[PDB]
């Protein structure tokens, strides 16, 4: 078989029912992504004269 | 002769802020034939 990958001939043995060379590359991506943010402020005053 | 005065005062504040972001991706992506290197790419 010449593969159309690494671009090589190669040798088959008779126990192989089936050498194909095919390609297929299936990728899966997830990215999830979290960011927050707070700030408080308080204030009292109480006073006499 | 006798004379009085007096007085209280009070006073009270607040402040705040806020922030928040997300974000979410996918990809999915089956390549059939090519040669690997770029089947990769």
């Amino acid at each position: 078989v010449f593969s159309g990958d690494g671009k090589d001939f190669y040798r088959l043995s008779g126990n192989v029912l089936s050498y194909t060379f095919q390609v297929k590359i299936n990728n899966d991506f997830n990215y999830e992504f979290y960011n927050s943010t707070w700030s408080y402020v308080k204030h009292t005053s109480t006073e006499h004269t | 002769t006798k004379v009085e005065h007096r007085c209280t005062t009070n006073k009270l504040s607040e402040k705040h802020e806020g922030s928040f972001i997300q974000g979410a991706e996918k990809s999915i992506s089956l390549i059939r034939g090519g040669r690997s290197e770029y089947g990769a790419a």
